[PDB]
DNA sequence: AAAAAAAAAAAAAAAAAAAAAAAATTTTTTTTTTTTTTTTTTTTTTT
């Protein structure tokens, strides 16, 4: 055999102290919930939270970060240990069972530039976007071989040296039996672990202004293989180590590093939101308690810094509570997200609602007419360059997938993407092909664009047709088309004023005592934990200065949030009632005797018209979780077509 | 697997808190002394007994017996550091050791810087600075173990164990931390050693020289080097526990420090200490593997029976006026009669006194001729295992080089060293030669040069020396003045028939089969220890002869001397038995000057020797 | 970790068959009794009979005698399990169990000249003479490290690699942590296990006459190192294999080939000796305790009419004393010695013979055929080491046993003197420079002399006939002058006895046929009812095995004398020594000293033993008695 | 709105910096064993 150690000291404290962090069960049970999870979901990654460990015993804490695979290795022993306790069973069934951390990284926490030799051995927490990901191969970790000369059935078990010195004996795979008969591997019988490799860049809005950006490998192993793909803005934690060189006989000193990644993370806010007993709990109260006018109190709480626009404000809650898509069972599928394009005179905050929807909405992204360019926007295809094959970058659209894209400058976008995304907008999805691929990529995004009218400055004495360039086959696919008009009114002057005004004087309590400024410059950014991938909530803003006083509370940002989340896998069917009303009211609306004279249409009605009435009835449903489209979802939403439709030419 | 920082600091709190009343029941601390001798340097070796141990932790010396080494050196490492807190005095210096651990712990202090780290290879070796030895003394438990018994399941244990000293090598020195002094540094190298052989290192460690980037030769020193007494003995089976069968079995010891020079050939020595084994590299082994031979550590050397090293009751035997017929009566009393025979064999053992106004000798030479079957044998055999230094040889089985010395390859080192004989173990003790007569004529010629020069001097080809045979002789044979003019006393034993004699004869000898005992008597025989004490203790009391006396022994000589000429042999070696006689009965009467009573009972003896051969 | 075997079909079978054989109780149970047997006495080998196994299982033998090796990896690890399965806590104490074979090994029984390439790898049984006997030393297989610097402990397996490949990986002891830190080995903790190296030579007897002598190689592991010693006859069943050479880039085809002993057992298989037998001579004892004595006396040596006093000897010579050993170490001997002084033809070498056969022991010597060194101890060096070694003699070996010197008249008076010490107190006493050594013999002499001028002139006395002196003579307890006595009715019994042994035949295995001229058959050396059937052609009687079992009993009943008895024998020796004893014209055969008080008492406590008595008693001192005056007198006529 | 020019990109080809792979028996030493010689010891023969 060969060296065995018996008495390790450290290794059995290291094991002591995580079983008995681990434990828990005296602690509130967190660890000991968190494993039992894990267990009845199936995972043998424990997600470890670094704070509630440097809690419990800070010397273990710091022994783990500053030498991570020993401390590692002994935490997993104890995991392993700790499930086989807890159910022995699924232990035996799973070899070996990972431990990743997270948390606050005091220094530990750094970028692809930051990250120095200094951090070798040690656990760091890496920032950055993924520029390129390899495909997930098998690496064996135990052969089986059968010798059909002899029915011998031998077993080969590879070590996990991928940061550890390794010798030819210990990476021979078995061809001969030791009489040279040949062999036979059983590929069924054989163990083996899926593995990749990315490759972590700083973050351009990071980076120093000018300079190339710094790189870092990283390797993913089991369970974290296909964890994110290229442009993944991903929290890498891992150890850092130096790769092993080939058998030499001459070294240069020179060692290729690399992250042994513990664990993944996307961007948090896309990420499922907790949702504890107290908080559905208060989503319930809210919903039951208030319908008849909560949808109109979610529209005037979306964005309280922008004063006015209720209409457009409603029109975009509906957008971002969307629709319910129509698969039909010979495949013909109906989107229902709405499409919503801002139009009107400048300083109306038009793209202050879309910073605001691109803050708020997951999967939102921004845009700008001459930002992206076609393959910029949707799909992409490209050559690997090393293989000869083709390949598919996904676009903004495809980015945005079940979520939206803000776009500003709209008028300025050129002809040609417009063209290009008018399949994005009504399909929802991207048709791409070269000679050597063809894919048809899934696009269900909600475009929220802005514009300005031609020459500037909105027409009253012109035709909308004639102030907005946008031709009729691009201006139909646009569900909603508000024109925001800067209104000389002297009252509503001032009551714009009056709210800007406040919006600028209010200051956040605590944090700013009345002459901080809070900007930070690159330092302070790593030095704290990211509010891009961290981990009570109450449910209607407490009065303060952003408005004087009414009886009429305004709803917490974050339970908004929830709110809407919960809300939009509602799927209301549509009532025959409803049905018969937007159907009179769509005839009505085409028949253009309806409308009075001295009015130009903004967009022209078609059956588009009647599925974004259908659409916004169902929003509304959503909106008040009823379930099921009724008269007053529907009177919501002729309501909202009526006033966008039309607009009234002054002379 | 335990806690070796545990087990210190248990080892600790016994040499320090551990106690007994060895001294007239006072509570003295033996241990806490002992520790205060050893670090004033008055006292090099420290005997830890296990029984003591055992008094309260008897699990510590279970562990101890099952890894002995390393509790040795944990027990070493506790004395070390607890002799600093007993210290009291200052040392005098006593070697020149004493100066180099002085002046390298002067130096060290001087260099100290307390607050930096020093590298491992950076200090003085513990051994280095030790000046003292630290052995167990095995448990009362353990029961003695057999050379044969001790086996592969005993390596690394503490055993104990028994036999006869066939061989040891001369105190030698063993290096333990070699020294090297560097020609460009000035710093000192320390090389410890565990394997018999080392290989002398070349180039200097020191810091300085290793930034210096110079050659940094360094050479071997024998001054600042650590060495230590090194014997090396072999220790054989005794007869009794041998099987049936088989010849004894030999064990390797090696004995080091103040054990040396306690055990010389041919002593009874129970012999406690480490079975450790010795790894065989060079040889091309027949069978692979780390195959090494074995030896025995030495501890506690202790002597045995006769290799062994009062009470007011005990001194009112010595001067009661029958202690002589006592000591006479109690040697051998399974043997019936031969009251004077007894008696010879006492003054025998007693001998004279030892004179160089040219030295002439003070040994009492005693040869028993006799009809078969008078109890000669069992009488020098009693004799062989009663005196404490004896050799017994029959017949030719030990014969030559048996009794001589003889030439013979070392091992320590590999040369011609000089091993003795049967003559050479009895030196300055007695050997008991049965079947003298049937005996070798070179044999008996170096008997012959024994008896009165007490040397042996061999001039063979790979010889020429004179070996120191300082012993008495008591022979035995059958049938002379070849023989009646050497020996002191010429002593016939005939069996003469008789109906009383042969039957009183007869019942003690039934007696003695039945009982496996000799018959009750008026006093109870002395035990072999006490006789060998009482022995002792006459050995040391040289008595002189007044000049009173000058004119009864002359007178009794030429009496004698008269009786010799006239009957159908006398001479002045017959006036020299009656002094060293006389002067043997002076010494077991506990008196310095003899008297006419001891003159008396010589000439009786010479009387009564003489009329057996008639 | 690396290439672990998942399912092995072979040794699977191999396993499960062993485990089978080893699990007895729908069988008779020997084996699961030895199993139990060996737990209780705390061993690690089991002896299995391969005739055994091959009756339950022919496969497993074959396969088990031509692949040693890794069957008996296989049968080993199946007695763990069933050791195990018997008491695990047992089992747990000893890492391994081993087995030893035994029994009759057809082709594979060979001599070390027959032991050729064609048995490499198989299991063989070689019976031979040992000649090297190695010092047993300890060869680690598992030891135990201690780094001070990091507190940390190793351990260090080493594979049994005798005769597999080894590669230096294997056998590199570490003394440096992975940093570089000393380690330092902890002798206490580390295992390790005795290890030996023997020679056997081909039987001088039995090798061929012309050649020179062919031996082996053997390695004994734990457990069978000290089994034998230089000299003595054993039977040795181990694997004969081929020992690898060393690391080098080339080789010859030579291989050095030598045996790993799985047992060893010795010659003296006779040297050793069931409840029915036990039942047997308790009852034998008891029923009649009287005439028992004759009754052994006289089947003693049945090919051999008459000498009724001398066949009494030999069984009191058989049958020993009591030694006494006293409170101060004196001893006082147990043994008996005889001296045969006789005419020629008489039966005296023949008696020698029939102890030879019979007693436990016995080691025959012959007048010039042992001369000093070869019948007693001896000294030599070892040549290699430099260093003096014991050997021993005839009668070292002889110890606690007989030794039948012929023609011990012939001896010459150096080696008659060397045997006094022997004769007396049952030791010699050797020493060398180097080397002095205590070794004991306590054996008894049993010696056939013929008298000066051939035969025993009856007109000349005792003394003048045995040209022996007295002081060798006392020495022998007793003494027989065995003459060819001219009667002419005497003669006629001598004559029909020997006819009719002569006539005898063996039942049923010889019908006409010659007796014949040994490896085909296993070595009856070495091979694993009270009265005789009463056969008219060999009586006109205890049976021989029954009296070896009766004997090897009563030795060790150790019966005390009782007063009664010592004050007759105490009577009867004054009266030996007074001259009354001995009329007229009878002449002592020997001088009657303390020596034959001895005597008295050696032959009552040797009758008391052959009556299992427990007290030797007046009938026994009358005995002995008897005896004493029929040996130490003789009747000289004019 | 269509044509021409500009450039922008994609992909393919090419040339170094570092790392990785390939190729590799012969001479001398020592140990064991075996034999020869010397001297001592023991044995045998003659007086
Ligand atoms: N109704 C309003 N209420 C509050 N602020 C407004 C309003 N209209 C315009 N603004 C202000 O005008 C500024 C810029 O408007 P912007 O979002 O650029 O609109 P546009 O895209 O039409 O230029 C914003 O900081 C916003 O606060
Ligand atoms: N006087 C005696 N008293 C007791 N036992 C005796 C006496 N004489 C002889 N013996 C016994 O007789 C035996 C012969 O004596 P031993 O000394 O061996 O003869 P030798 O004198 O020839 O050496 C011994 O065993 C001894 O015990
Ligand atoms: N009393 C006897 N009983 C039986 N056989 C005898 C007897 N006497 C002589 N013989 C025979 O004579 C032969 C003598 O041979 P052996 O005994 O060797 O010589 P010795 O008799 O001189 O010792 C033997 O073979 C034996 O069978
Ligand atoms: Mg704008
Ligand atoms: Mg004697
Ligand atoms: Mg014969
Ligand atoms: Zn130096």
């Amino acid at each position: 055999a060969g060296t065995v150690v018996l008495d390790d000291v450290e290794l059995r404290e290291a094991q002591r102290d995580y079983l008995d962090f681990l434990d828990d069960e005296e602690d509130q049970g967190i660890y000991q919930s968190k494993v039992r999870e894990l267990i009845s979901d199936n995972q043998y990654r424990l997600i470890v939270n670094v704070n509630d460990l440097r809690r419990k015993n800070e010397k273990r804490a710091n022994r783990l970060l500053n030498n991570a695979f020993e401390e590692l290795v002994a935490f997993q022993r104890a995991l392993k240990d700790f499930v086989a306790s807890i159910d022995a069973t699924y232990a035996k069934q799973y070899e070996e069972f990972y431990v990743g951390l997270e948390g606050s990284f005091g220094s530990k926490h750094v970028s692809p530039r930051t990250l120095t030799s200094c951090f070798l051995s040690c656990v760091v927490c890496v920032e950055g976007i993924v520029t390129k990901c390899s495909l997930v191969r098998p690496k064996v970790v135990r052969s089986v071989h059968y010798c059909p000369a002899t029915k011998k059935t031998i077993e080969r078990r590879y070590s996990d040296l991928t940061t550890l010195v390794a010798f030819p004996s210990s990476s021979v795979y078995p061809t001969k039996d030791e009489e040279n008969n040949p062999l036979e591997t059983e590929y069924g019988l054989s163990v083996y672990k899926d593995h990749q490799t990315i490759t972590i860049q700083e973050m351009p809005e990071k980076a120093p202004a000018g300079q190339l950006p710094r790189s870092v490998d990283v390797i993913l192993d089991d369970d974290l293989v296909d964890k994110a793909k290229p442009g993944d803005r991903v929290q890498v934690v891992g150890t850092y180590r130096c790769l092993p060189g080939k058998k030499g006989g001459y070294t240069s000193g020179t060692f290729r590093t690399v992250l042994i990644a513990c664990n993944v993370k996307q961007m948090s806010k896309d990420a499922q939101p907790s949702f504890s007993a107290e908080d559905i709990a208060k989503i319930k109260k809210f919903s039951k308690t208030r319908s008849k006018d909560i949808f109109d109190q979610l529209a005037k709480s979306l964005a309280p810094s922008i004063h006015g626009h209720d209409y457009v404000k409603k029109a975009i809650l509906c957008l971002l509570l969307g629709g319910v898509e129509r698969d039909l069972e010979n495949g013909s599928h109906i989107r229902g997200d709405i499409n919503i394009l801002l139009i009107g005179d400048p300083s109306v905050a038009k793209s202050q609602l879309l910073r605001y929807v691109l803050c708020t909405a997951p999967r939102a992204i921004p845009t700008t007419g001459r930002g992206s360019s076609g393959v910029g926007l949707t799909a992409a295809v490209t050559t690997d360059q090393e293989t000869g094959e083709r390949r598919l970058e996904a676009g903004a659209m495809v980015l945005a997938d079940r979520g939206v894209v803000c776009i500003d400058e709209f008028d300025k976008m050129s002809d040609m993407d417009r063209t290009a995304i008018h399949e994005v907008m009504e399909q929802g999805r991207v048709t791409i092909a070269k000679a050597g691929i063809h894919a048809r990529l899934n696009a269900r995004c909600s475009v929220l664009a802005a514009a300005n009218p031609v020459y500037g400055r909105y027409d009253q004495y012109k035709t909308p047709m004639e102030n907005i360039g946008l031709q009729d086959s691009l201006l139909s696919r646009f569900d909603l088309l508000f024109i925001m008009l800067d209104q000389m009114d002297p009252e509503q002057d001032r009551e714009i004023s009056d709210h800007v005004l406040r919006m600028h004087r209010y200051r956040a309590p605590g944090e700013q005592d009345g002459d901080a400024m809070p900007l930070g410059s690159a330092v302070d950014i790593l030095a704290t934990d990211d509010p891009n991938f961290s981990q009570i909530y109450e449910k209607h803003d407490n009065l303060l200065h952003g408005t004087k006083k009414k009886k009429e509370k305004m709803v917490s940002a974050a339970f908004m949030k929830k709110y809407i989340h919960v809300a939009k896998i509602i799927k209301p069917v549509l009532t025959q009632e409803s049905a018969t009303y937007i159907a009179e009211e769509y005839s009505r609306l085409r028949s253009q005797d309806s409308m009075s004279s001295d009015t130009a249409r903004t967009s022209p009605v078609t059956a588009r018209t009647l599925e974004t009435l259908i659409r916004l009835a169902t929003a509304h449903a959503k909106a008040r979780m009823s379930k099921t489209v009724d008269l007053q979802d529907a009177e919501e939403a002729v309501e909202l077509v009526q006033y966008a439709y039309f607009k009234k030419v002054l002379e | 697997l335990k806690d070796y920082a545990l087990e210190k600091e248990k080892v600790k709190k016994f040499l320090q808190e551990f106690y007994q009343d060895d001294e007239l029941g006072k509570k003295q601390f033996k241990y806490g002394n002992q520790l205060v001798r050893l670090a004033h340097r008055e006292q090099v070796a420290l005997y830890v007994d296990l029984d003591d141990v055992a008094e309260d932790d008897p699990e510590l010396v279970d562990s101890i017996c099952e890894n002995a080494r390393r509790y040795a050196k944990l027990f070493a490492d506790a004395v070390q550091e607890l002799l600093p807190q007993y210290k009291e005095r200052e040392v005098v210096n006593k070697d020149v050791l004493d100066v180099y651990i002085e002046h390298r712990l002067m130096m060290e202090q001087r260099s100290r810087d307390p607050g930096m780290v020093r590298s491992p290879q950076n200090q003085y070796p513990a051994e280095l600075m030790r000046r003292f030895e630290l052995y167990f003394q095995g448990p009362s438990s353990n029961k003695p173990r057999v050379i044969r018994e001790v086996r592969a399941d005993s390596v690394g244990k503490l055993v104990t164990v028994r036999g006869i000293v066939t061989r040891v090598s001369e105190v030698k020195p063993k290096m333990v931390v070699a020294t090297y002094t560097c020609d460009q540094c000035g710093a000192e190298t320390y090389q410890p050693i565990q394997s018999p052989t080392f290989m002398p290192l070349i180039m200097c460690p020191s810091q300085e020289c290793q930034t210096n980037r110079s050659g940094g030769r360094l050479y071997l020193q024998t001054r600042g080097s650590r060495f230590i007494k090194f014997q090396e003995m072999k220790m054989q089976e005794h007869s009794d526990q041998v099987p049936v069968g088989n010849i004894p079995r030999s064990i390797t010891v090696l004995v080091e420090g103040e054990n040396t020079r306690i055990a010389q050939p041919g002593d009874h020595v129970s012999v406690t200490g480490i079975f450790l084994p010795i790894l065989r590299t060079g040889f091309r082994q027949v069978v692979q593997g780390l195959l090494s031979e074995t030896y025995l550590e030495a501890h506690r050397i202790v002597k045995m029976n006769k290799s062994e090293d009062l009470t007011r009751e005990e001194l009112r035997q010595i001067a009661e006026e029958d202690f002589y017929e006592k000591l006479a009566a109690s040697i051998a009393p399974e043997i019936y009669g031969h009251e004077d025979v007894k008696k010879a064999l006492l003054l025998l053992l007693v001998g004279g006194v030892d004179q160089s106004p040219m030295k002439i000798r003070g040994n009492i030479n005693i040869c028993l001729m006799g009809d078969p079957g008078v109890a000669k044998s069992q009488l020098l055999s009693y004799i062989d295992r009663l005196a404490p230094r004896s050799q017994y040889t029959t017949g030719r089985g030990s014969s030559g080089v048996g009794l001589t010395a003889a030439v013979l390859r070392d091992s320590v080192s590999g040369e011609l060293t000089l091993e003795g004989g049967a003559l050479v173990l009895a030196d300055q003790g007695v050997c008991c030669i049965d079947e003298f007569d049937k005996m070798a004529e070179a044999d008996r010629t170096a008997i012959h040069e024994v008896m009165e020069q007490q040397t042996i001097s061999i001039a063979k080809a790979g010889i020429l020396t004179t070996l120191n045979a300082r012993c008495s002789i008591l022979a035995a044979a059958n049938p002379p003045a070849a023989l009646l003019s050497r020996f002191d006393l010429l002593w016939l034993i005939q069996d003469r028939p008789d109906r009383d004699n042969d039957l009183r004869l007869a019942q003690h000898i039934t007696y003695v089969h039945q009982h496996s005992r000799q018959p009750p008597s008026q006093f109870e025989p002395l035990d072999m220890k006490l006789m060998r004490r009482y022995i002792a203790m006459c050995r040391e009391k040289q008595p002189m002869v007044p000049e009173s006396l000058a004119d009864y022994i002359t007178a009794a000589y030429v009496e004698m001397r008269r009786e010799a000429w006239a009957s159908k042999y006398t001479s002045a070696r017959t006036l020299l038995a009656i002094l060293r006689l006389s002067t043997a009965l002076a010494r077991l009467r506990m008196v310095d000057v003899v008297e006419k009573e001891d003159v008396n009972e010589a000439i009786r003896l010479m009387e009564m020797s003489k009329d057996s051969l008639l």
